[PDB]
């Protein structure tokens, strides 16, 4: 059953991992890549 | 960079701490990073002409999307 | 050889329906500008993103329920301490945050700002904790 | 003459087997036609000048194009960006970096067209619809823009010319929310210079 | 020949260049004429005008700033009106075979480009008309970064 | 009882005018449902102007045709440019382009919610042949739109 | 036909309620009544009251659902 | 001959009426708008909740009549901006219509701020390239 007590319950957050205590470490924005063909689609 | 030639091919290094000199938030898909300010000015020109900015470290893919946030 | 506009008004009636659906455009947008009350930037009583490394963490939140709890939870991914200050009223505070891709200094300023005059958050980053302070 | 299997990634002779077979076509008939040895010298001379041209044709770019359109591979050029998009539906083994080599046609005219143009820089990505966690979806994709960054660089491609990345469904050329759409989600882009 | 004058106070001036000095003024100046016919350069400081009629032939430079009620600029060739923060309530702006000039009107604005011409509006009149003939060219430019960048009306929209 | 096919829009069209298009030298490319149309700037506009000959109209109206052709959300006109003078003037050129093209499109009624402008003067060239004016080929105005379902 | 200078008609696609023509490009062709028209003329009595209510008539009186009476409808 | 220039297509009554009517509307909401105006006139702009930046000039004419997520939404993608949004959503959607014609950006999102009104808010910080959109607390 469903219970009313709203304290009881228990909030679940997800993340997703970044470059943390993960960074030669050449960490760059490189632009050299796919590009595509119909690229400002809105 | 190099934003007209034809491919606009250049690089952005990406310090992960947010130092005094580079405090500027760059959302490399869900990994971020940090820049200084004529970076993000220029990484903001890039997005205005519409340039994936795919993250690269050692060469390989890492996240795709680039957005500047938060100075 | 340029064309005249599809829809151009080229009747007796049509031209005078046109401009009198102009002025009621105008008139209704003059009207919410004189209704709108805004909130100056330096007068926002709301959360600013706290811009500590540990809160730009990306997350995935789908949350109905009290306040507490999710902050609780938000503050220990985010690697703070938390604490509240302040007394838990009866019916409790809830709030509701369904994302997929939000910071949690994002939905930081979300919660608060859904909690409103109830309660607020404030974030201390140099040492680090989320402090969620009720309102009497 | 020919290994199904992609030649045993070894140069292939369409060019010559067809002037060999039109000299020997053009032998014979000039043979029959004259019965001497400057008619069969003429024949063998008119037999190689019609595979000559033949083959002038058949090796062109506009009909190596046209042989990709027949297969299920799409062409694009903007400017001097050239884009080959290849459906990982029919080139690969469904959900699995394994390359479909019953489409060895389709792979071999892939190399083939990139082969004309020796200086260009090839970027390959790979793209999936959204079905599937964010993850599966980054991995399958890197996986099969791998295998083909891989095949492209077995056939005679320096490797550093040569870079793969996999995008889940970021990129999206098609709404994921209709079946058709999705379908044409899931593709392999291979672009040069 | 260069002049410099430090300090001019007139109801009235006239100037007149036939040759390809370089002159500028200082002071307040109620200019009403200018001819302008060869390579020469001139520069005011301020300037309280009520109708200035500007006359450019051949490669003139021409700097002007303060106000003015009416301006009415005929540029010919080669000659360059740097009449930013001239602001004119009306302007008369007409450019031909490859001139440029700058306006920053107020009011009413009325311009005309012929051939390989350029015109410049640093402001926003409340009401604007421009003219193209072969190649010439009528352009904002504008910061597109100003707090307080004024969108066009109902009576500013004109589509080149 | 029911509509059969979209108002106004027919496949075997759809294909003539993309091939009419692509003869005269407009590119009509089609990657997914993203559609582009790829215009030469010297084949509507004046050299380094925003103002349109009379000619181009026609031309302007069979791209009016083709957008009507498709049902759509949001088209976005783009205009590019070769370096003239300086980069706000490019800017403001590539601006003023895209301005009178998206207007001249929305008064030919097309079936779209929005028509997004925009210049970036002479940022993303396509080709590395940049010598010439409006005559190079990265002085250009790109329509680009999703068909919508 | 629909997918005329195409390859032809390859399938309905339901979810999208558009044929899918033999090259990759879908038709402006519908397929399922559920695709997205843009019905704007739309036939019948008492539209925007509730449709006619099904009543048996004794005089010529078109009824809606709401209680308004279409005299567009009703006879004379 | 004689002439006179408005020699016009021909109209129907259907429309003739349909004027009257509007033209009786606009005279009607001209006096409400004139008379609220010196009731209480206006002390705040919007311009400083939405402040115009770079690539906030860039152009749209809009035609939409659906709730005010999606248009928002759309722009702040051809802005460039990430579009974020805040309290919950009501059940009765905040329906907006904005039809305009090659306006920019932010006067865009200005007209939709204030359509929205009471309902909701929207606001742009340029330095985090964030355009977010807040529905009010009321419920």
């Amino acid at each position: 059953e469903l219970n009313v007590n709203s304290a009881e319950w228990r909030a679940a957050v997800a993340k997703d991992e970044n470059a943390l205590e993960r960074f030669q470490a050449k960490i760059v924005i490189t632009n050299k890549s796919w590009q595509p063909i119909i690229a400002p689609v809105s | 960079c190099d934003l007209t030639k034809f491919r606009w091919d250049c690089d952005l290094p990406v310090q992960v701490k947010p130092s005094p000199a580079s405090s500027l938030l760059v959302y490399c898909g869900s990994s971020y990073g940090y820049i200084t300010k004529q970076q993000y000015d220029i990484l903001a020109r890039y997005q205005r002409a519409s340039v994936n900015m795919v993250l690269d470290i050692n060469g390989e893919y890492i996240d795709s999307p680039c957005i500047g946030a938060e100075r | 050889f340029k064309k005249p506009p599809i829809n151009n008004p080229s009747d007796d009636a049509t031209i005078k329906l046109a401009e009198a659906a102009v002025s009621v455009s105008d008139s209704m947008l003059e009207m919410a500008k004189v209704e709108k009350v805004i909130t100056p930037p330096s007068k926002d009583n709301t959360l600013t993103i706290p811009n500590a490394y540990n809160l730009q963490a990306r997350a995935s939140v789908d949350w109905s329920g009290p306040i507490e709890e999710l902050t609780a939870r938000i503050a220990k991914a985010a690697h703070f301490r938390f604490r509240v200050l302040g007394k838990s009223p009866s019916v409790p505070v809830l709030i509701s945050i369904s994302t997929k891709d939000e910071s949690l200094a994002e939905i930081l300023r979300d919660i608060d700002y859904q909690a409103g005059k109830k309660a607020s958050i404030h974030v201390y980053p140099n040492s680090q904790v989320v402090e969620l302070r009720y309102a009497k | 003459c020919f290994h199904p299997p992609y030649n045993n990634f070894q140069p292939d002779r369409r060019a010559v087997k067809r002037v060999g077979v039109d000299t020997g076509i053009g032998a014979v008939a000039g043979a029959i036609a004259s019965g001497t040895a400057s008619g069969t010298l003429i024949g063998a001379a008119a037999g190689g000048t019609v595979g000559l041209v033949a083959s002038i044709y058949r090796d062109s770019k506009r009909k190596i194009i046209r042989d990709l359109q027949k297969q299920d591979i799409q062409y694009v050029e903007y400017g001097d960006t050239r884009t080959l998009i290849i459906p990982t539906d029919k080139y690969f083994m469904f959900s699995s970096p394994r390359l479909n080599e019953i489409c060895y046609p389709g792979l071999n005219n892939v190399i083939r067209l990139l082969n004309f143009y020796p200086q260009s820089t090839i970027y390959v990505a790979g793209f999936t619809d959204n079905v599937g966690s964010r993850s599966h979806k980054r991995k399958l994709s890197q996986a099969q823009a791998e295998t083909m960054m891989t095949f492209l660089w077995a056939n005679g491609i320096a490797a550093k010319r040569l870079k793969a990345e996999g995008y889940g469904d970021k990129n999206a050329i098609s709404d994921n929310a209709i079946i058709h759409g999705s379908a044409q989600n899931r593709r392999i882009e291979i672009q040069w210079f | 020949g260069v002049t410099q004058i430090n300090g001019v106070s007139s109801r009235n001036l006239q100037i007149v260049l036939k040759g390809d000095p370089k002159v500028l003024i200082s002071g307040f100046v109620n200019l009403r004429q200018l001819d302008m016919y060869g390579k020469g350069t001139l520069s005011l400081y301020w300037i309280k005008s009520d109708t200035l009629t500007i006359r450019a032939k051949k490669a003139a430079k021409i700097q002007l700033a303060g106000i003015v009620n009416r301006l009415d600029v005929e540029l010919w060739d080669f000659a360059q009106f740097k009449g930013k923060y001239l602001r004119a309530q009306r302007s008369f702006v007409k450019t031909h075979d490859k001139s440029v000039a700058e306006i920053s009107a107020v009011n009413h604005q009325s311009s005309l480009a012929t051939d390989a011409s350029d015109i410049y509006y640093y402001n926003l009149s409340k009401t604007r008309a421009d003219f193209m003939a072969f190649n010439g060219s009528v352009l904002d430019m504008r910061e597109w970064g100003q707090s307080d960048l004024k969108d066009f009306d109902r009576y500013n929209k004109q589509f080149p | 009882k029911l509509p059969c096919r979209v108002d106004g829009a027919c496949d075997a069209t759809i294909i003539k005018m993309m091939t009419d298009l692509n003869k005269k030298g407009i590119k009509v490319a089609s990657v997914g449902q993203n559609y582009l149309i790829s215009i030469p700037a010297s084949a509507l506009f004046a050299d380094q102007s925003p103002r349109l000959n009379w000619a181009s109209y026609s031309l302007l109206n069979e791209i009016a045709a083709f957008l009507k052709q498709f049902r759509k959300i949001a088209i976005t006109v783009t205009s590019y440019s070769s370096k003239y003078v300086s980069v706000k003037r490019e800017r403001a050129l590539t601006l003023a382009r895209s301005r009178v093209v998206s207007e001249y499109l929305w008064s030919q009624g097309v079936d779209s919610r929005i028509i997004f402008t925009q210049g970036l003067g002479s940022d993303k060239p396509i080709t590395s042949y940049t010598l010439g004016g409006d005559r190079s080929p990265n002085a250009r105005v790109e329509i680009t739109f999703r068909r919508a379902v | 036909g629909c997918c005329s200078k195409m390859g032809g008609i390859n399938y309905c696609d339901s979810s999208a309620g558009r044929l899918v023509c033999n090259n990759g490009f879908y038709s402006t062709c519908y397929c399922t009544r559920h695709a997205v028209m843009d019905l704007q003329f739309l036939m019948g009595c008492c539209l925007w009251h509730g449709g006619v209510y099904p009543q048996l008539n004794s005089s010529g009186l078109v009824v809606c659902n709401d209680g308004y009476v279409s005299e567009e409808c009703s006879l004379q």
